[PDB]
């Protein structure tokens, strides 16, 4: 049948560097739309295009530009002139302009003034409490990802080499370590609950894994701490009888 | 003669006209053995999404004529002021009713010449495989084309006046002023079709559409 | 051109009914509802196109106002999976959609046998370093944040232990503050009187 897609999921840039977001659609739609979504203001329309080779300004077009050479795509360029480029970016298409819209999966863009503000996640796994075991015959592990920036992480639990989902909850939202700071660093927690007897087996291996999306080769580092590049940070625990 | 102007219509009447001509109820081979209030035929759970369908006619005669027949339906359907029959949601239309058996092998093609501000544009085509077709069906088909291409029912489009004329081989012709809506709500707009006016599909010569900008 | 949605935020218990509402002073030829999960694309639920239209899709019932100026979405027997941002959108006049700000819906799971407790868990590495887990409370309990910006407290999160048919809430707190302890970690919250604090 078909759909509408966007890539990539996350984008990081130094302030002042132009970037272009991709949106592609094989739904045979004429009209395509770009929105940004900010927590106070919901969806705000940036640019739209009722038909091939025709586009026009949305409500917040300043610092953005588009083109529409082809029916199937509508690339959005974010220029240095934008000022608050950090946002969640959503593209959508409709059969004709003003009809029902179908949305792509969206793209997170974070832009910072200083590349020094970038940190990978520190990850730790905390072991189940003996009191919990005795009180409930269940055992909760907690994973903590701390001090990361940008807020572009994906967390997963692996038991005996394979990713589990049962008995897992991860915060829908990363936690800001300083609500006052603009380039505040982030934290995220997750829980994995298993029966007491499954935890009490030393044969059972538990791993929390955080995929971090940071700097690419293009970006250069001279600071003393290690280069905070796109990377996986893990922490581990074995059962205890 | 003086045609009605789009500017005379309220935003509602206009959205309602848009809605009526873009979303008709179309269904073949159904039957009703139930009359409501002398005039109406009831087709339970036959409407969109399994709604009850009430087909309204101008007279008892019409209702009686189609009672217990395999009919085809092509009509403007609405919800507000559609009197319920059961507890289910009720969906209404006026007329739109022909006999299912009266068919052609291939679709008859009817040409519709179009002018805008007196300048001839592309000829449009409408099609039907019914030997006998309601005037309502052909009117919806024309207006759907004009909606799509010329945006007749959009407030801010440049079209302000329009006349659809059916140039008949028979001596009586028919016409519709597209901005002469009988009221602002669907049940008023669509009531012009309650006579169930039906034409032999080969009796139409062609359709002439004249639209005008203001300006 | 404006589209207002109420309530802006709605928290309700599993099993209850709710109604969200979208209204304007403007007329619309169509109206759409969407459901969006955080960091994902809004998902189209319905389009209503005729004044007075009612459409039913399972537990959801959508209605277009008779005058084309409003719409409502009615959910019956609310489920935790209904949680999300519900956006209404109307056909605009300039080849666009006009979007409401949304109703943010949270549907709280029924917890059958709550057993509220605060436990301490120790690091694998350090460790030395620790966290506090408030867990097994029912959904009548809310977890509040701290006014102290060196104390970190996550919101409640429901996990589902499939093989045991068992759901539990929990929230995690941690801090480097020396005088931070499991006994005081969840002081911002009104926790059940019978909350188990071990030893
Ligand atoms: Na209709």
């Amino acid at each position: 049948d078909g759909g509408i897609t966007q890539s990539p999921k996350y984008l990081f840039r130094k302030e002042g560097q132009n970037v272009t977001l991709s949106c592609e659609q094989n739904l045979n739609h004429d009209a395509m739309y770009w929105y940004r979504q900010d927590p106070g203001q919901g969806l705000r329309l940036i640019y739209y295009s009722q038909i091939v080779n025709d586009f026009q300004k949305g409500d917040i077009a300043e610092g953005y530009s588009v083109s529409r050479e082809k029916k199937e795509s509508f690339p959005l360029t974010v220029t240095s002139a934008q000022k608050n480029p950090t946002a969640f970016y959503l593209c959508a298409s409709s059969s004709r302009s003003s009809y029902e819209q179908y949305f792509g999966p969206g793209t997170r863009l974070t832009v910072t003034e200083d590349l020094k503000n970038v940190f990978p996640p520190e990850v730790a796994v905390f072991e189940p409490s003996e009191a919990e075991i005795s009180h409930t015959q269940k055992a909760t592990l907690v994973c903590l990802a701390t001090g990361f920036y940008p807020d572009h992480v994906e967390l997963s639990w692996w038991v005996n080499g394979k990713e589990v989902h049962s008995g897992v909850c991860t915060d829908p939202q990363p936690l800001k370590e300083q609500p006052a700071l603009n380039d505040s660093r982030y934290s995220l927690s997750s829980r994995l609950r298993v029966s007491a007897t499954f935890w009490q087996n030393p044969r059972n291996h538990f791993r929390c894994q955080v995929q971090f999306y940071g700097l690419s080769e293009n970006d250069e580092w001279t600071q003393d701490r290690a280069k905070p590049v796109t990377q996986i940070v893990s922490a581990e625990a074995w059962g205890r009888a | 003669e003086d045609l009605h102007d789009k500017s005379e219509l309220t935003d509602l009447a206009l959205a309602n006209a848009y809605g009526q001509y873009n979303h008709p109820f179309i269904k073949e081979n159904i039957k009703s053995d139930e009359i409501s209030g002398e005039k109406d035929l009831i087709f339970r759970n036959q409407g969109d999404s399994g709604n009850d369908l009430r087909v309204k006619f101008a007279t008892a005669d019409l209702a009686q004529k189609f009672k217990n027949k395999n009919v085809d339906i092509y009509g403007a359907s609405f919800y507000y002021k559609c009197e319920k029959i059961s507890e289910n949601i009720s969906e209404c239309l006026y007329g739109g009713t022909t006999l299912n058996s009266e068919k052609l092998a291939q679709e008859r093609v009817i040409g519709a010449n179009v002018w805008v501000d007196g300048i001839q544009k592309e000829t449009e085509l409408i099609r039907t495989n019914k030997k006998n077709v309601t005037l309502q069906e052909l009117d919806i088909k024309i207006r759907k084309i004009l909606s799509d291409k010329y945006k007749i029912y959009y407030k801010d489009s440049e079209i302000s006046k329009g006349l659809i004329e059916f140039d008949m081989k028979t001596p009586r012709d028919y016409s519709f002023d597209i901005y002469d809506l009988k009221g602002e709500n669907d049940y008023e707009i669509d009531k012009i079709y309650e006579d169930n006016k039906t034409l032999k599909s080969d009796d139409i010569s062609h359709i002439d559409v004249n639209l005008y900008t203001k300006k | 051109q404006l589209l207002e949605q109420s309530p802006q935020f709605l928290s309700i218990q599993e099993g209850e009914n709710l109604t969200v509402y979208c209204n304007s002073s403007s007329v619309f030829s169509s109206l759409q509802w969407y459901r969006q999960e955080p960091g994902e694309g809004p998902v189209l639920l319905v389009t209503v196109v005729t004044g007075g239209e009612v459409k039913k899709l399972k537990r959801l019932t959508f209605q277009f106002g008779d005058a084309r100026k409003d719409s409502s979405l009615h959910i019956t027997a609310a489920q935790p999976g209904d949680t999300g941002l519900y956006l209404c959108a109307g056909a605009g006049s300039q080849g666009n959609l006009i979007f409401g700000k949304g109703t943010k819906l949270s549907v709280k799971p029924n917890i059958q046998n709550p057993d509220p407790a605060v436990y301490q868990l120790r690091d694998s590495k350090s460790s030395d370093k620790s966290v506090c887990l408030f867990t097994d409370f029912d959904s009548q309990t809310n977890v509040s944040q701290s006014k102290d910006s060196d104390v970190y407290i996550t919101d409640k999160c429901v996990l589902d232990m499939r093989s045991m048919d068992f759901k539990s809430n929990s929230a995690v707190a941690w801090s480097n503050k020396s005088d931070f302890a499991c006994a005081n970690a969840f002081n911002n919250s009104i926790i059940p009187e019978d909350t188990f604090f071990p030893s």
